[PDB]
């Protein structure tokens, strides 16, 4: 075989050629914080926030996108990388709005969560933030933009894994916005998997909206009936009711979506 | 002097403190010869019991030997010489330098599991 | 007359605390240790405050610590005086408790005036305190120490000299200092018996290396010494109480780390990361990280100890309270052999027992 | 000696106090608990959990509040082998069906794929 | 506004009314259904709409650290107001 | 404090103190019921430089324990600390 | 560091010997006490005359729960249920929908008063200061379930007590 | 990392330590673990043959003098096959330290009473028997001490739920308290509460 | 008022005797208070 | 496979152990029936013990057996010197607690419970 040697925090591991960074820290089972990357799509490098040190090397490298070279030591709990994460952080919660009590995706927020983990506790931020416009793509996907952090998985997923090529980022700079430029309607059979892989609250679940909060919800891992597919899902369930329906990653049917109709 | 309580409630004045200790430490190390000498417990506390030995003969007086002996009262030294006695006589009969009776499993220590 | 043998039975007011805190957050586990000794509140939150935070391997501010050994002594005098008025309420001395009970009531309103609530503040927490002091309540505490040594005085003059209040304590509940080391004793029942142990001298925690205060030491291990040991140690927390209103330090009342203590409202309100923590910490609650302590601390009753165990998650593992009443309790069959039915009733007494921190 | 010899199966049913209806008649369940896909984090899925069926959950007619009859409801078991948990389940004689771990298997990134020059995994947008 | 039911019973402000058939109506009997007459989706709707003069606005509801955390809302559609999440004061850009 | 001084001298005879000097009835001496507003102090992580939040980590420096001894000359004999130093009798009141 | 309590040696001189049998004959302590208490009964009692007098309460005061409201009418609780998450004893049900105009807003607001320890953990978790604990402590009730408040009853002690919970929200608010 | 981090005591950290080689090597017949936490507390993990020697010696030996058992306790920790952890917290008044006595069975095999050694140890190892089901063998007066007295069942078992199986309830029938089967008017609400990211990478565990 | 009079005798209210319909002259109510008097009269407050 | 005992060996010393323990509780049930006072028969109370013994007469570990030993003993302490009450003592005799349904088809017909 081929596989090179590659050091994470000292620790061997040996990885294919072709292997991110990312993936080479997953292997030694650490998980670095991500925003933009998603195994199932394709890589965009832009949120910053893999920004690992590989040792004898003076800069940060996007592990998200960078393949691995023999003979790195990657640094997944030094100081300048634990400082990028801080100042990445910082500068993805500049703009974001105060919403996390009205904001569906509280509890189950990766920013939340890895703000927690990863970020600074206070905000030097003493300016106005930002206010996106919301937009109406659907009955199913409530859009409250200003909660966007521009990862880019919706117009990857509905790019790559949905197939129509509708979404997309509109302007420029710190006005730039994820939208279809026109009241149009992202209506696929797809279009509620972009309220899973949306790491924050700008795509929630319009039915799903308000009615439930994550903590409290009960997990039920079942199967749908609604297609002959046999789509794996979790039916969360608060005091004798149903929620809602997400999906079980399962590597061999639905890899980790559902339809509109199961959800 | 004639020290008219210890303080301590239950513990009686000891009269002959400097003969009460030499007494309790030469029983104990002759309770203590009866250990193998590549035993631990018998070359420390043939150490330390030595120290306190040479301690108390080396001293005439009572509250000298208790400030340098650092234990408190000395009746309360004679309480641990006993207790001492009392260990090395337990200690032969459970033979607690040979080597570990059983493993443990494998995650039986591992925290968080 | 003779007592030949006293079982206690116990475990009536058994409510499975440390069940219940296995299944809470850390911050939700705070108000369990108010109800263990609900005469003694804020020195067991202190207790498993002490615990979270040496976990957590954070400390609280300096005034937080002031603040913590003030409400700590002001605890101790509330215990204390509970101690003696139903140690002579029981034997049949009813007029101390009316006339102490005054000067608890306004702790009680010290406690009010700090928290919100009389007895259960669930105000000393992991990081701090909850809330600063309002501003003119450090001199209503001095107004208070200014003048309850002459309440201690007057309690004194009625028990200490009196000849039927000796008959009841004197040749009763004589415990020897092996036996009471034996026992695990802690507190008046070591200190009694003339054991020179006191767990703020010996193991010092929050800022009880920077006071100066006494430790008394009884002579004949029985009720009555352990009965002016208690005296004593009122006396001492009133020392202690004025050192701790003149030294007391301007300055922040949480840590400053937001990832454990929740941030001020007028910040959550208008910082981003300040109200993803407020979110965070009053849903989920912050992470411990693994391993196990034992922190204890000197309550009023003895020795208070939390034995806690965390698994890397918001909530407990295991949280086992010692107590120090359980051990009393235990050595009750001993310490009332030879004894009669009624030295029963004072042998109860001078081990000061709150049946919630005997039972959980 | 000082040691005996027992060849029997391990059962402590009649220990544990638990009545012969939550013994008999309920399904345990051995899984790894599935990632919510809210989110990235892999973190809860790495031990193993042991629940119990789901039983009725009715409404009060006071309050509306969902009652129970269900004991074991609330009991979630945290194991850290599978072989653990089955080990559990079959010494307090608990029906149980196992599921196995479901991790995910290495994806194939290549920052270049996106930018081709004759397939078709080319974005349109970046 | 309260409304009443055709069995007599006020309608909450969720819309919770009993049923005609339903017995839970007898908790109700010979006591009263405490209901509250201040309906909060009729009393927003009673505030005017703040005319300003800026594209985007802050809302914090008044009274600082009394309010509710201090949130920005875009006014770019001029069909809709802007509408806070928190407070229900909705905004309109005056030109 | 609305006492006589006929009352008044008989109690402080009766007690053998002098009561109204400490009463235990609180009067105007007490603290306002309101107070002015105050201003608290910020903590030392209120700074806009030199604070990151990784060089203030307290709970990411808490470290698994260090195993000593596990099962996979002539020195001196230890103590877990050493020994108590004894305690000084009270140089504010002994009772002696 | 230390004292003796009970370490007096008694002198054996003939005046102490006498002081003592005078003490025990005479019963010098025991008119000590008869002194003491003869001294507490003419002292004013501390004897408030409730219900028409009332005991000093600080406004930080824990009692009855309430939900507020904006100086507009609008009701503060947008269902964030931060508040039964915190709860300690899980006294709080929530249950939430957008009602007719889009708001985030709760039909369901249960607080069990028989389950709550009032510790105001809902009060300072409350992101909006839409549940507050009021200075309402006499509240006692006939029935086991009139304790049992729902949105309706928590919205009337709201409108109940706002004129005074402004107030000590006013007075202590900067500590928080 | 003034202000607001701990500050670590290595004096007693190291002192701790050679403490723990000391008693590590005394009695090599039971201890099998000794570790030191970062807040410096010393853990003995022992043997459970070993209960009475390791424990006699820390309260006779003359450099131990553990002479006060302070807490006993037991953890249940179900997915060890010795499921059950016995822990000894000591404390020593002559060298002012804390030791920690740590130790394990499963439900079946018996730990051996330490009354013999301190007798604080009477309720509380009854308590860890009325609690967890753990047998201690040569007891005095062995029974339980909290529960109910027709109590089945061991409550601090973590295969035991919240609430029990059985409640309370007046019976004016037979004018009697009758214990009937548990029905909650409102369910104990799980809450789903550990974050999917990891908080600690120090204590990250190795995978498979 | 009478401030000559200890903390917690220096203020009082003699209840009306008819609120809401009720005779309350002899049943005096704790909670017949209004709540913009339960800050002066619990002393929350120094200002009526 | 080699366990450490608890009292017996083998099966048999078991046996012994639940054969004493059985004497003693047919001892007890006269005295259990006339010093609490109860409403129920000797032979009620002794049709109750045989029946507490054969819900776990399957048993074929010696530990298990030892322990169930062990807790009867506790149990007849508990019930010779007064510590339990009546309602205790009662709690056996499952009186206030309506019959469960036994076959399919009233299962099936009050409600999901297998
Ligand atoms: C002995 C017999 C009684 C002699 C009078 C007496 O001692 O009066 C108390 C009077 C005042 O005592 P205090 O309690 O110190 O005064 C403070 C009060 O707050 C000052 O009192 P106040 O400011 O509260 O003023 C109001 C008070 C005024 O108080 C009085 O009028 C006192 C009662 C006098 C009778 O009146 C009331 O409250 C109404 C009480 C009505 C019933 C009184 C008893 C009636 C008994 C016969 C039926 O005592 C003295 O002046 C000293 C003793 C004089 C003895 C004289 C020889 C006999
Ligand atoms: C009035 C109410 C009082 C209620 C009293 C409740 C008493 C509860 C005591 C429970 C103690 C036990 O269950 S120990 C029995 C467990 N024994 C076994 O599993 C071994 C199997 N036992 C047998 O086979 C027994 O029939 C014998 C008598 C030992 C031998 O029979 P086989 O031979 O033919
Ligand atoms: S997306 Fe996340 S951080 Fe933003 S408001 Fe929602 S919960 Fe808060
Ligand atoms: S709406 Fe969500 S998924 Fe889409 S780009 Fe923004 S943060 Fe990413
Ligand atoms: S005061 Fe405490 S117990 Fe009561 S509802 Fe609020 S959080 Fe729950
Ligand atoms: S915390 Fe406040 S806003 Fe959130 S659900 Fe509770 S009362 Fe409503
Ligand atoms: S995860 Fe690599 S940059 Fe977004
Ligand atoms: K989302
Ligand atoms: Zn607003």
């Amino acid at each position: 075989s081929n596989l090179i040697e590659v050091f994470v925090d000292g620790q061997s591991v040996m990885v294919e050629p072709g292997t991110t960074v990312l993936q080479a820290c997953e292997k030694v089972g650490m998980q670095i914080p991500r925003f933009c990357y998603h195994e199932r799509l394709s890589v965009a490098g832009n949120c910053r926030m893999c920004l690992v040190e590989i040792e004898k090397a003076p800069k940060v490298v996007a592990a998200c996108a960078m393949p691995v070279m023999k003979g790195w030591n990657i640094l997944t709990n030094s100081e300048k990388t634990k400082k990028a994460r801080e100042g990445v952080m910082e500068f993805l919660l500049a703009n974001h709005p105060l919403d996390c009590p009205i904001c569906d995706q509280g509890g189950e927020c990766d920013l939340q969560d890895q703000s927690m983990m990863f970020g600074s506790d206070r905000s030097r931020f003493l300016e106005g933030k930002r206010a996106v416009e919301d937009k109406n793509i659907g009955p199913l996907v409530k859009t409250i933009m200003t909660r966007c952090i521009q990862c880019t998985r919706c117009i990857r997923f509905a790019s790559e894994i949905a197939g129509v090529d509708d979404l997309g980022t509109t302007g420029r700079g710190n006005d730039m916005q994820v939208g279809t430029y026109i009241e149009k309607m992202f209506m696929s059979e797809l279009s509620g998997n972009i309220i899973d892989i949306c790491p924050v609250g700008a795509l929630t679940s319009k039915p799903y909206a308000f009615t439930a909060r994550p903590w409290e919800t009960r997990k039920t891992e079942s199967i749908d009936v609604m297609d002959a597919v046999g789509s794996n899902i979790v039916v969360s369930t608060r005091t004798g009711e149903v929620m809602r329906i997400l999906p079980r990653m399962h590597e061999d049917i639905n890899e980790e979506w559902i339809s509109d109709k199961t959800r | 002097l004639l020290k008219k309580t210890t303080g301590l409630v239950g513990l009686a004045v000891c009269e002959t403190p400097h003969e009460r200790l030499k007494i309790l430490y030469t029983k104990i190390l002759d309770v203590l010869g009866h250990i193998p000498k590549n035993a631990a417990y018998r070359k420390y506390t043939e150490q330390i019991t030595n120290e306190k030995l040479s301690i108390v003969k080396a001293e005439p007086d009572v509250k000298k030997l208790e400030e340098q002996l650092q234990g408190g009262q000395i009746e309360e030294v004679i309480l641990q010489a006993e207790n001492e006695l009392s260990l090395a006589r337990k200690m032969i009969q459970w033979k607690p330098w040979e080597p570990l009776v059983e493993e443990p499993p494998a995650s039986q220590w591992k925290w968080p599991i | 007359e003779m007592v030949r043998k006293c079982d206690p039975h116990i475990g009536l007011l058994h409510r499975g605390t440390e069940k219940l805190i296995e299944y809470k957050t850390y911050l939700q586990a705070l108000p369990y240790f108010d109800r263990l000794d609900y005469v003694s509140m804020m020195c067991n939150e202190q207790a498993y405050s002490l615990a979270v935070e040496k976990l957590l391997n954070i400390q609280p501010p300096p005034r937080a610590q002031w603040i913590r050994v003030l409400f700590g002594e002001i605890t101790r005098l509330l215990n204390h005086i509970m101690a003696v008025t139903t140690h002579a309420l029981d034997i049949g001395a009813m007029t101390p408790f009316f006339w102490m009970f005054e000067e608890r009531e306004k702790m009680f309103e010290f406690y009010e005036r700090v928290s919100g609530a009389r007895m259960h503040a669930a105000y000393v927490r992991p990081g701090g305190v909850h809330q600063d002091l309002p501003l003119g309540l450090m001199d209503d505490i001095y107004e208070f120490s200014k003048n309850f040594s002459l309440r201690i005085d007057e309690l004194e003059e009625m028990l200490t000299n009196n000849r039927i209040w000796r008959n009841r304590t004197v040749d009763i509940g004589v415990v020897t200092a092996e036996d009471a080391l034996n026992y695990g004793f802690s507190g008046v029942m070591l200190r009694g018996s003339g054991i020179q142990w006191d767990l703020r001298k010996t193991q010092p925690y929050d800022v009880y290396d920077q006071v100066e205060f006494d430790v008394p030491i009884g002579s004949r291990g029985d009720c009555y010494d352990r009965y002016l040991c208690r005296v004593e140690e009122m006396r001492q927390s009133i020392r202690i109480i004025s050192q701790c209103l003149n030294k007391m330090p301007p300055g922040e009342i949480k840590v400053d780390d937001a990832k454990v203590s929740p941030p001020k409202r007028a910040e959550m309100k208008t910082s981003m990361e300040s109200l993803i923590h407020h979110f965070k910490l009053y849903t989920e609650g912050y992470q411990v990280p693994p391993g196990a302590t034992y922190t204890a601390i000197e309550a009023p009753k003895g020795e208070f100890g939390v034995y806690l165990v965390s698994d890397g998650s918001s909530r407990p593992y295991r949280c086992k309270i010692k107590a120090p009443g359980f051990a009393h309790l235990a050595g009750l069959d001993k310490m009332s052999k030879g004894h009669m039915l009624a030295d029963v009733v004072a042998i109860i007494g001078t081990q000061d027992i709150v049946f919630g921190e005997v039972d959980r | 000696t000082q040691l005996i010899t027992v060849d029997e199966k391990l059962d402590i049913t009649t220990l544990t106090g638990v009545p012969e209806e939550h013994i008999k008649t309920r399904k345990a369940r051995i899984f790894v608990p599935a990632r919510n896909n809210m989110q990235s984090g892999v973190n809860n899925t790495k031990k193993w959990k042991m629940e119990f069926d789901t039983r009725e959950r009715w409404e009060n007619p006071l309050m509306g509040w969902a009652s129970t009859a269900d004991p074991l409801s609330n009991l979630v078991l945290t194991f850290s082998t599978k072989e653990d948990a089955i080990a559990f389940a079959e010494k307090n004689g608990w029906s149980y069906d196992v599921e196995e771990r479901k991790v995910p298997k290495p994806k194939s990134k290549s920052y270049g794929a996106n930018f081709s020059w004759n397939k078709r995994t080319r974005v349109s947008t970046k | 506004g309260v409304r009443t039911s055709p069995t007599g019973e006020k309608v909450t402000h969720t819309g919770q009314v009993y049923d005609d058939e339903d017995y839970r109506r007898v908790r109700f009997v010979g006591r009263q259904k405490e209901v509250n007459e201040n309906f909060a989706i009729d009393l927003i709707a009673e505030q005017p709409v703040s005319q300003v003069g800026s594209r985007v606005i802050s809302c914090d509801g008044g009274g600082g650290a009394l309010g509710h955390p201090r949130v920005y809302i875009n006014l770019d559609k001029e069909t809709k107001t802007g509408t806070c999440g928190y407070c229900g004061l909705q905004f309109r850009q005056q030109h | 404090a609305s006492a006589t001084r006929l009352i008044q001298g008989l109690r402080n005879w009766a007690s053998g103190r002098d009561l109204q000097a400490k009463l235990q009835l609180r009067y105007q001496e007490i603290s306002k019921r309101t107070q002015p507003p105050p201003k608290l102090p910020v903590g030392p992580s209120h700074r806009l430089s030199n604070n990151y939040y990784c060089a203030r980590d307290g709970r990411r420096e808490a470290m698994p324990p260090s195993i000593v001894m596990s099962s996979q000359s002539e020195k001196k004999a230890v103590s877990p600390a050493p020994p108590i130093k004894r305690w000084e009798l009270s140089q504010d009141e002994p009772y002696l | 560091t230390y004292k003796y309590v009970n370490l007096r040696e008694p002198s054996m001189d003939m005046k102490s010997v006498t002081d003592r049998a005078a003490q025990t004959l005479l019963w010098t302590e025991l008119i000590r006490g008869l002194g003491m208490t003869l001294s507490y009964l003419f002292r004013e009692p501390a004897t408030i005359n409730y219900p028409f007098e009332k005991g000093p309460l600080s406004p930080r005061f824990r009692g009855e729960h309430a939900l507020r409201r904006y100086p507009s009418g609008e009701e503060r609780c947008i269902a964030c249920k931060l508040c039964e998450a915190v709860c300690p004893a899980q006294a709080i049900t929530i249950e939430a929908e957008p009602r007719a105009d889009g708001s985030r807003r709760t039909t369901r607001y249960d607080i069990d008063m028989t389950k709550c320890i009032y510790c105001g953990f809902c009060q300072e978790a409350c992101p909006v200061d839409a549940i507050v604990e009021g200075p309402n402590f006499e509240f006692s009730t006939e029935t086991h379930e009139e304790l049992l408040y729902n949105k309706e009853k928590l919205l009337n002690n709201g409108d109940k007590w706002e004129a005074e919970i402004a107030a000590n929200i006013q007075a202590d608010y900067l500590y928080r | 990392t003034r202000p607001t981090v701990r500050p670590r005591n290595d004096v007693a950290h190291k002192q701790l330590s050679a403490f723990g080689e000391y008693v590590a090597e005394i009695l090599p017949k039971y201890v099998q673990q000794v570790q030191v936490s970062c807040f410096s507390e010393l853990e003995i993990c022992i043997h459970p043959d070993g209960v009475i020697p390791v424990l006699t010696f820390l309260r006779d030996h003359s450099n131990a003098q553990f002479k006060s058992l302070a807490d006993l306790t037991a953890v249940d920790i179900p997915t060890r096959q010795n499921r059950f952890e016995i822990v000894y917290n000591l404390l020593s008044l002559r060298f002012n330290s804390r030791i920690r006595v740590k130790t394990y069975t499963d439900e079946l095999t018996p730990v051996e009473s330490s009354v013999s050694v301190y007798k604080a140890a009477n309720w509380y190892e009854r308590e860890i028997w009325d609690m967890f089901g753990v047998f201690f063998a040569n007891h005095p007066d062995l029974r339980r001490i909290l529960t109910d007295y027709g109590f089945e069942g061991h409550p601090f078992r973590k295969d035991f739920p919240l609430s029990g199986y059985v409640e309370l309830r007046y019976d004016d029938e037979v004018k009697r308290v009758v214990a009937e089967p548990v029905e909650l008017a409102q369910e104990f609400r799980k809450f789903d509460l550990n974050s999917p990211w990891e908080a600690f990478p120090a204590y990250r565990q190795p995978p498979e | 008022e009478d401030n000559k009079q200890f903390f917690g005798r220096h203020r009082w209210v003699i209840y009306t005797t008819e609120m809401n319909g009720k005779n309350t002259f002899w049943d005096v109510d704790g909670s017949m208070v209004p709540p913009e008097w339960h800050r002066w009269l619990h002393c929350m407050t120094d200002d009526p | 496979t080699s366990v450490k005992p608890i009292f017996s060996r083998d099966m048999n010393e078991a046996k012994r152990r639940v054969r004493e323990l059985y004497r003693a509780w047919y001892r007890e049930v006269p005295n259990t029936v006339h010093l609490f006072q109860l409403d129920i028969s000797v032979k009620q109370g002794r049709d109750k013990v045989r029946e507490m013994f054969k819900k776990n007469a399957h048993v074929t570990d010696p530990r298990v057996v030892d322990l169930l030993v062990i807790k009867g003993k506790m149990e007849l302490e508990e019930t010779i010197n007064v510590w339990k009450q009546r309602t205790h003592v009662m709690r056996f005799f499952h009186e206030t607690e309506a019959p469960r349904p036994k076959d399919f088809l009233s299962k099936f017909y009050v409600g999901h419970d297998p």
